[PDB]
């Protein structure tokens, strides 16, 4: 799933590890979305990752539903009798395996996982450093 | 709606036409309004310009999901060359079943030839039927897609079947208690539904008789009404579209859209009607429900239109001016955050016990999506 | 109702055709008159045209009344007896026969064709004593 998810929100959270060791989240807020006054087009320190989990729950179900079809579409076409148990033993693994993304044990091992895969070494430290450059209400 | 997703779920063919039209049927676009359009389901109000073999795929694969016993709401509108569409609605005093026999049919076929010779001339007669029992009884659709002659000659025809009583007469001698008014003058001018096709809260149309009366035209005295039924062996679908030139068988002779987009504007287009109206007639409540509507999103403006409309006299002169002007002042708003909260608070307050059940049926049908969806298969954030 | 029975066919000159219609009770001079009238009818020798009979005239013999007939099976001597072709059934009115349903019959073999076909047989269960 992480490697998906890193193929989905690539420009859009970076983790980065801080002097105390504990891994936190940056993200890139991005207009119309849930926010503070005036941090458009900035970046945003974060702890636990709201936008990743509901995108996780969500958006990815579009993408299995697809792969579930593509399955229906393969079965529904006339073929051998041997290729038509090997997908109906795939499909019967794979429709029970694909409830497991709603599992908020499975969801936290995927963030726990996945969190190696979105690190940029050399972040924190490189942040501000420009001086001509100001952060201000409206960009 | 629960039907729809069970029959999604639990039927393989549904699968079937979903994945058509989402990869095959997608790039075959059409504008809503625009005239090119032939085929429009109004589930999704999805219009298409297919041309003969998807159409021809399109209606066999109807014919499959018929046959198994889906639930269909196609439709398709008559081009500058089609059949015969004809709305019989048979309106009885008592909603008892006639009889109806072949030799009725056959004489109505000929009553309705002798209606049709005096134009151009140069065929199949379908008759199905609504499954009776229900107020104002049945209704009926002879359908005759043999020939090609759609123009004002079709409005020429209706005019003179509009004030014929032999056809009344015919009526009468089943009983009938609407001999006038039962065709309706759009009955070409409006889009029909493919055989197979429901209607809201509606069983389908099925297929009474099938009748074969070959036209003469060296001998236009001679009306050999013949034919042998055979009918499974035909695609229905296909054989009745008027459109299907090649059929095997026969031969070729703004609110809306915003509901469609969210189910929660549904919901809330049920609260608005459920309390009263009287806080909509004063500016100051009006005013501050359209606030509240307007900080839930800015695609809501046509929704607070729609309750705009109520009392035109406010509406016209105030109303639909002094609303743009508020939902201006409410683009850049930022003092007051009144929501939807207010709005539930209200109708439990005006119309208490009634809207309960309104959002158990609501949330109960949420639920009722996953666990479709999912084979029972419970777990977290669902 | 309409019983079409022909010959086996395969022989010289062609086979032979009786139409039977039995529902009816007419037997008089009136026969004799609509056996004229088709005698000198020109429809049906231009539809046996179209059928590519060279015999348009006297395949109607002028005494088809006059004489018994046979019952459904009967062969000729050293013949074969005739099988069916076609049946249709078509109603009639006595306000307006316009109307012509003569839509043809299904499942003639569940009925006892040599009863049903007879001319003395009134109580028929497929043909009527009209």
């Amino acid at each position: 799933i992480a490697k998906v998810i890193y193929a989905m929100m690539g420009n859009k959270f970076v983790v980065d590890v801080d002097s105390n060791g504990k891994y936190v989240w940056f993200e890139f807020v991005l207009p119309g979305q849930p926010m503070n006054q005036g941090e458009i087009w900035k970046w945003r320190k974060e702890v636990n990752p709201d936008e990743l989990h509901i995108y996780i729950s969500e958006n990815f179900s579009r993408v299995m539903d697809r792969i579930t079809e593509h399955i229906k579409y393969h079965l529904s076409q006339p073929h051998e009798s041997n290729i038509l148990n090997y997908y109906k033993k795939l499909l019967k693994a794979f429709e029970r395996s694909k409830s497991k993304i709603f599992n908020d044990s499975f969801k936290k091992g995927v963030i726990r996982q996945a969190e190696f895969l979105f690190r940029q070494r050399s972040f924190i430290q490189t942040l501000d450093t420009n001086p001509h450059l100001l952060g201000v209400g409206n960009g | 709606t629960i039907q729809l997703t069970a029959q999604r779920k639990y039927l393989a063919e549904v699968q079937a036409l979903e994945t058509l039209l989402t990869r095959e049927l997608s790039v075959f676009l059409t504008e809503p309004g625009s005239k090119k359009t032939n085929i429009i389901n109004r589930i999704t109000g999805k219009t298409y310009a297919l041309p003969s073999t998807e159409l021809l795929r399109l209606y066999e694969h109807l014919e499959q999901c018929r046959k198994q016993g889906a639930l269909m709401y196609f439709l398709e509108r008559q081009g500058t060359y089609s059949g015969l569409m004809l709305d019989y609605d048979l309106k009885l005093n008592t909603n008892a079943v006639p009889p109806l026999e072949p030799p009725a049919l056959s004489r109505l076929c000929h009553r309705i030839f002798v209606h049709i010779k005096n134009s151009s001339v140069l065929i199949h007669f379908f008759f199905t039927l609504k499954p009776e029992v229900v107020q104002g009884k049945y209704g009926f659709h002879v359908l005759i897609p043999g020939l090609k002659l759609a123009a004002s000659t079709k409005k020429s025809i209706i005019g003179s079947l509009q004030h014929d009583a032999t056809v009344q007469k015919i009526l009468h001698e089943q009983g009938v208690t609407n001999p006038e008014s039962c065709l309706d003058p759009h009955s070409a001018s409006v889009p029909s539904l493919l055989y197979g096709s429901s209607k809201l809260n509606h069983k389908p149309y099925q297929l009474k008789t099938g009748f074969e009366l070959v036209f003469d035209s060296s001998d236009p005295d001679y009306i050999p009404i013949h034919q042998i039924k055979n009918l499974e062996s035909y695609n229905l679908v296909s054989e009745l579209s008027l459109t299907n030139e090649q059929g095997s068988l026969v031969r070729p002779v703004s609110l809306s859209i915003l509901m469609l987009h969210d189910p929660e504007a549904r919901y809330l287009h049920k609260i608005l009607n459920l309390l009263p109206p009287e806080y909509y007639v004063e500016y100051p409540l009006w005013s501050n429900v359209v606030f509240a509507l307007a900080n839930t999103s800015a695609n809501y403006r046509p929704l607070a239109e729609w309750f705009s409309q109520k009392c035109p006299e406010k509406w016209n002169t105030g109303g639909k001016e002094k609303l743009e002007k508020l939902w201006n002042d409410a683009s850049h708003h930022t003092e007051k955050k009144i929501t939807k909260r207010s709005i539930m608070y209200w109708a439990h307050k005006h119309a208490p016990q009634q809207y309960k059940e309104i959002v158990e049926q609501g949330y109960f049908s949420i639920l009722a999506e996953y666990v479709y969806s999912y084979n029972g298969m419970l777990e977290h954030y669902m």
